[PDB]
């Protein structure tokens, strides 16, 4: 009876390279709670990530937002890695500035 | 407009590795103001918004020991419904409890709800009158045969809405100041190439409250429900929300398609449309 | 606040 997560990464405002800003990975609609989510930057794990306390939606799902403050650049590539029962492998979903 | 007061809380079993991992949150609308975390440093309720941090010593012990009371509870119901359902005692399982009220712009009652879940489904919620439970399946029927004796319904109904509208207007009135107001959404389209013959329209909205706001497709006014990418709202981490509805659409046809914006912070329902030229 | 009151199931 288990639940896969749908990870969107995101900017909390539109990405303009060199002006500060929030780097989201909120990750939604998975049973059961335990979940592992890593913010990357060119492939490394960002140590100071910060997230939302555990909470659900309407149909008992939960969502989790991981967070980190960034200055997005033409060349840094951002990812959100996810790992949780219902996957064979962590997840890893890169940042595109269109979505 | 309205506003509610909830508390949501997880607990979930950690065969041989320890007691239940418990979670436990305070919103007043979408804004946290209170959490308990089981593996947190302090084992106290701890403030998370700016005006709840004037609440004295009494106000935090109070809720520190009803915290733990609701996590002892889950601890022995997780053991108690391995046993209605029954599982062995290997696997680990979640109990996901939320409740609270609702009042509106004046401050009066609105509803009130208790609604309790076993391993993501539904178990056991209270009625909207307040006085009667329904039982999601036979075994929940035990519960609900246990608290109909204890005349559980009558003191959780004291506090849906009584205790729980006395604080709500209190808590509403202490952070009057930074509460997140209604804030329409700000609305653009963008448009993406997908080969040389078709490309996405992306219609967006953007740092819109509240969260419920409906983005739909239209293709010469005949709606595109089937075809349309709609990603779940999501938050800007700023105590607002984001949302977006993708079409992909044959390069050349892009005016025959619209976006339509119905949220309640709108004066009127937006129509957006790709003007080439 | 929170319920002073909890119910086993």
């Amino acid at each position: 009876i288990q639940r896969t997560p749908k990870i969107q990464v995101y900017s909390r405002h539109p990405a303009e390279n060199g002006k500060s800003n929030f780097l989201n990975c909120y990750v939604s609609g998975f049973h059961p709670s335990d979940i592992e989510v890593d913010l990357l930057k060119n492939g490394e794990r960002i140590e100071k990530v910060e997230h939302s306390d555990l909470s659900f939606s309407k149909d008992w799902s939960f969502y989790l937002l991981y967070y980190t403050e960034f200055t997005p650049t033409e060349k840094d590539e951002y990812a959100c890695r996810v790992n949780h029962v219902t996957l064979s492998q962590p997840k890893i979903v890169k940042w595109d500035r269109d979505m | 407009g309205s506003h509610s007061m909830r508390y949501f809380f997880t607990s979930v079993s950690r065969p041989g590795r320890g007691e239940p991992r418990f979670i436990a949150v305070g919103y007043v609308d979408d804004t946290q103001f209170v959490r308990f975390d089981s593996d947190a440093a302090s084992q106290r309720m701890e403030p998370r918004a700016p005006w709840i941090e004037q609440e004295g010593p009494e106000y935090w012990d109070q809720e520190t020991r009803n915290v733990k009371a609701q996590s002892q509870t889950d601890r022995v119901d997780l053991g108690t419904l391995r046993g209605y359902y029954n599982q062995s005692e290997a696997g680990s399982h979640t109990i996901q409890i939320m409740y609270g009220c609702d009042v509106g712009s004046d401050g009066r009652f609105l509803r009130g709800y208790r609604q309790d879940a076993y391993d993501g489904k539904d178990y056991i919620a209270l009625n909207e009158d307040l006085r009667s439970w329904t039982a999601a399946d036979m075994a929940a029927q035990i519960t609900k045969r246990k608290w109909e004796a204890a005349h559980e319904a009558e003191q959780l109904r004291a506090y849906l809405d009584g205790t729980c509208v006395e604080w709500l207007r209190r808590y509403l009135e202490n952070g009057k100041e930074t509460l997140q107001r209604t804030d329409p959404p700000k609305t653009h389209m963008t448009h993406h190439p997908i080969s040389d013959h078709e490309a996405t329209l992306r219609c967006w909205a953007l740092g819109f409250y509240p969260a419920e706001i409906t983005l739909t497709w239209q293709r010469d006014g005949e709606d595109q429900t089937q075809d349309t990418e709609l990603v779940e709202t999501r938050p800007a981490g700023d105590g607002t929300f984001q949302k977006w509805a993708a079409v992909v659409v044959p390069s050349g046809e892009e005016q025959r398609y619209t976006c339509h914006v119905q949220h309640e912070g709108l004066p009127k329902p937006l129509t957006l449309r790709w003007e080439l030229s | 606040i929170l319920r002073g009151s909890v119910a086993h199931k």
